[PDB]
């Protein structure tokens, strides 16, 4: 199980996968003054990080693949295990992972059982609460997400062009700073992203181009975004706060 | 300056966010009462050209389906020339739309806001509104207030009483400090139903230019329009701003 | 009636014969146990005064042979052995001033509780659990490894050493059919009666026969593989939506007296709660396990985000102001 602590880990030279399966049942919701709810489910997603190159496989999930379907939830846990494990095998040998950390626990049974062709994948439960399902308020992901008429896999590096300047540990820290915060407030957490407008994202980027010591200041907007938020659901003084860890909020 | 002009224009790219989550007010049905339909694609427009800041208002016309007089279907929303302020909007008066095409049967409904504040009654600026547009020509005419705040949006519908049309001229005044003798049993609930199953469209004014706000001395409240069909620009439209150089 | 003699006890020692247990002092006047019922199978286990982390035994059938213990100080261990000189053996067991130090297995004359949580238990099923050839007897403890938990290691082993159960993991390519992932995982039908009943067990009884020698080790000793053992051949059959009828309809009673007859103080370290929650409240035979369910409820009453729900992406909410 990952946590906080061989956290670190992560960054050594075994390829790794994280799989989040939280986008990939979605609805909205319909609720009368009655109290009757109808749900209706949109396109998903299942995505699948390499944490150390950033390279993105978005498993696009088109609401078709419901059609006729019963236990919706416990089949799209399977239907995501299909998809890893479909994944993997289209992989060369030598760019296989050797660790698949999955998000949330439920995924574990299903994984491990579509995985049994590859007793040498360790497959693992976390006990952090990664950010993931923030990705779609990214809008060039979410987009691709809701306009996709079939099922189809779309390839991102969710770090775009950081890994020249910086390392995979300061690169992860970054992007779990951004979807935190956009997890927790987005449209401040938005306005922080846009405030500069003669910056600009690139076409093949996801996030805006700033220079190394502006990225010093977002990151640290987007660090107060998320400790006032976080002391307001809960009344406490992030000045009687000590260094604590922050870091621990920031992961879950 | 051009700068202060371009991060409020930026801010409002995000307003369509808040329609995640729509709330509207509701109660038990009454059969006796009418019910007003408002198709979501004029909501999600009227959002798109709002303000994060700024009151935005429009007026709302429509009919009685065929079986149902009862049932008032919004077909039409019309921008006409305001001026808007935090806390109030200075709208021009109800607007001669007749002489257009295709409004054969359309009926004169009421008139639709955002605002910035969330209340459970028309607040004492919108029974002035209400009561200056509303008070000679058409009394049932609702008002349709959008609560617009980061995360949501939430609608309400009010009838205006006749002891608020009074009050609402009596302080027709535009400080509106006072607000002696405002009460909150000046409005009545009016029911709403959000449709994603019918379209609506929008008349605008024939120049494009709706929002007077960067043109206050060029703005006309008394002002006789003229109105076409089209799509309403935003509010920070470049057309929006006072033309310079 | 048998009679199982000590040499001595120089060692203080709770000794426990079968589901009887009685202390014995250091080095006070003891040559063993008396009147002992001629049956099938039983165990005689042990847990010294120091140790607090330690239980051992042997499982035995008297029928087989003439068994004594014997403390051996090199290992720190009473040891089991066996007698061939029947002279020397009955010589020591018919010792009139030795009986004396005997204690009485004892009875509730009408008890038949042994053999209830050992009807399929035999020792010839036993002695290939626990491989030591040149002993009829068999020696477990609370430590012993399985087979399974070893398969990966390339190291050496002493057999004996190992618990030998039947290999049972719901996660494997045994379990599971290639392209039948969904469905062989939550119906485990096929794992249950092609892979384990007709290919490997033949039989019911020999199914009930290590499902029962699991649990009692589990009981005496605290050993660990044996309770995972004992719950996972009890999931495999009540997670199955097929399941021969004469095999259910003896699981409960099975069941039954293995909880009736444990204690309440190891228990909660020895009873799986996930396990016993699907088995009893949501399984495909959950109704096949009246009584076992009925007694889990008054012995053990305490020990009975969301990824299961979709993901709300927003709504329209009609209500109060």
């Amino acid at each position: 199980a990952m946590n906080s602590s061989n956290y670190a880990e992560l960054f050594n030279n075994d390829i790794k996968l994280f799989v989040d399966d939280t986008n990939v049942y979605r609805v909205t919701v319909h609720k009368t003054f009655e109290g009757n709810v109808a749900t209706k489910a949109i396109n998903g997603c299942i995505f699948t990080l390499n944490p150390k190159t950033g390279h993105l496989f978005l498993k696009i999930i088109h609401t078709s693949v419901w059609a006729g379907q019963k236990r919706l939830s416990q089949l799209a846990k399977w239907k995501t295990a299909e998809e890893v494990s479909a994944l993997v095998r289209s992989l060369p040998k030598e760019e296989q992972p050797k660790q698949i950390i999955v998000t949330r626990k439920a995924m574990l049974d299903p994984l491990e059982v579509h995985m049994l062709d590859f007793p040498n994948i360790a497959i693992r439960p976390t006990e952090l609460r990664l950010p993931f399902s923030a990705a779609m308020s990214i809008d060039k992901l979410s987009d691709v997400v809701m306009k996709a008429t079939e099922p189809q896999m779309v390839l991102f590096n969710i770090y775009d062009d950081w890994l020249d300047r910086i390392s995979s540990y300061t690169a992860f820290s970054r992007l779990t700073l951004l979807l935190r915060a956009l997890k927790t407030n987005e449209e401040s957490a938005k306005m922080i992203l846009l405030s500069d407008p003669t910056i600009t994202i690139k076409s093949y980027h996801l996030w805006p181009s700033f220079t190394d010591e502006q990225w010093i200041t977002i990151e640290s907007q987007m660090r107060d975004l998320i400790l006032t938020e976080y002391g307001r659901k809960y009344n406490v003084n992030i000045s009687a706060l000590t260094q604590t860890e922050i870091k621990d909020i920031i992961l879950g | 300056s051009k700068n202060e002009w371009r991060k409020s224009a930026i801010a409002n790219t995000l307003l369509y966010l808040r329609l995640k989550n729509i709330y509207v007010s509701a109660d038990d049905f009454v059969e006796e009462q009418n019910v007003y339909v408002l198709p979501k694609n004029l909501l999600k427009k009227f959002i798109e050209i709002s303000d994060v800041k700024i009151q935005v208002a429009a007026f709302i016309y429509g009919m009685s389906a065929k079986d149902h007089p009862k049932v008032k279907e919004i077909k039409t929303v019309v921008l006409v020339p305001q001026l808007g302020h935090v806390g109030s909007v200075q709208i021009s008066n109800i607007p001669d739309i007749g002489d257009l095409p295709d409004t054969e049967g359309l009926e004169l409904l009421g008139w639709i806001h955002t605002q910035t504040e969330e209340l459970k009654f028309m607040a004492a600026s919108e029974v002035a509104t209400h009561s200056k547009l509303f008070a000679d020509k058409k009394r049932d005419c609702i008002d349709i207030s959008i609560f617009s705040t980061p995360g949501s949006v939430s609608l309400s519908a009010y009838n205006l009483t006749d002891e608020g049309y009074q009050w609402g001229e009596e302080n027709k005044d535009i400080m509106n400090v006072l607000s002696e003798g405002f009460e909150p049993t000046f409005s009545t609930h009016a029911q709403l139903l959000l449709s994603d199953r019918i379209t609506g469209n929008f008349i605008i004014p024939s120049g494009n230019v709706w929002n007077y706000t960067f043109m206050g001395t060029a703005f006309n409240q008394e002002g006789d329009y003229n109105f076409k069909y089209g799509i309403p620009l935003e509010f920070y439209n470049e057309m929006h701003r006072p033309v310079h150089f | 009636m048998n009679t199982v003699p000590f040499t001595s006890a120089p060692i203080e020692v709770t000794i426990g014969i079968d589901q009887y247990s009685f202390n014995v002092k250091e080095n006070q006047p003891f040559h063993g146990i008396k009147d002992i019922p001629i049956g099938h199978v039983h165990v005689i286990h042990f847990q010294h005064a120091d140790n607090s982390s330690m239980r051992y035994g042997y499982w035995f059938d008297c029928r087989m042979g003439n068994f004594y213990i014997q403390y051996d100080p090199k290992d720190g261990l009473y040891k089991m052995m066996e007698e061939r000189d029947g002279a020397k053996f009955e010589n020591i067991v018919h010792n009139f001033k030795e009986r004396q130090m005997m204690v009485s297995y004892p009875k509730i004359d009408e008890d038949d509780t042994w053999y209830n949580l050992t009807e399929f238990v035999q020792m010839d099923k036993i002695r290939k659990i626990v491989r030591k050839d040149e002993n009829q007897f068999s020696y477990v403890d609370s430590s012993m490894t399985t087979v399974q938990e070893n398969e990966l290691s390339s190291s050496s082993s002493d057999p004996a050493h190992s618990l030998n159960y039947t290999v049972i993991n719901f996660k494997s390519r045994e379990a599971i059919r290639p392209g039948h992932e969904m469905e062989d995982f939550l119906d485990k039908s096929y794992y249950l009666n092609t892979v384990m009943l007709q290919g490997i067990f033949k039989n019911s009884s020999n199914y009930f026969g290590e499902l029962q020698f699991a649990f009692l080790n589990a009981m005496f000793f605290g050993n660990y593989g044996s309770s995972l053992q004992w719950h996972a051949m009890i999931e495999l059959i009540c997670s199955s939506a097929t399941v021969p009828k004469h095999m259910l309809d003896k699981l409960d009673e099975i069941l039954y007296y293995q909880i009736k007859t444990l204690p309440e103080q190891y228990s909660d370290i020895l009873l799986n709660e996930r396990v016993w929650n699907i088995c009893l409240y949501s399984s495909f035979q959950k109704n096949s396990l009246h009584n076992t369910e009925k007694i889990m409820e008054n012995k053990y009453p305490e020990l009975l985000d969301d990824e299961h729900n979709p993901t709300i992406v927003g709504g329209l909410y009609y209500q109060r102001p």
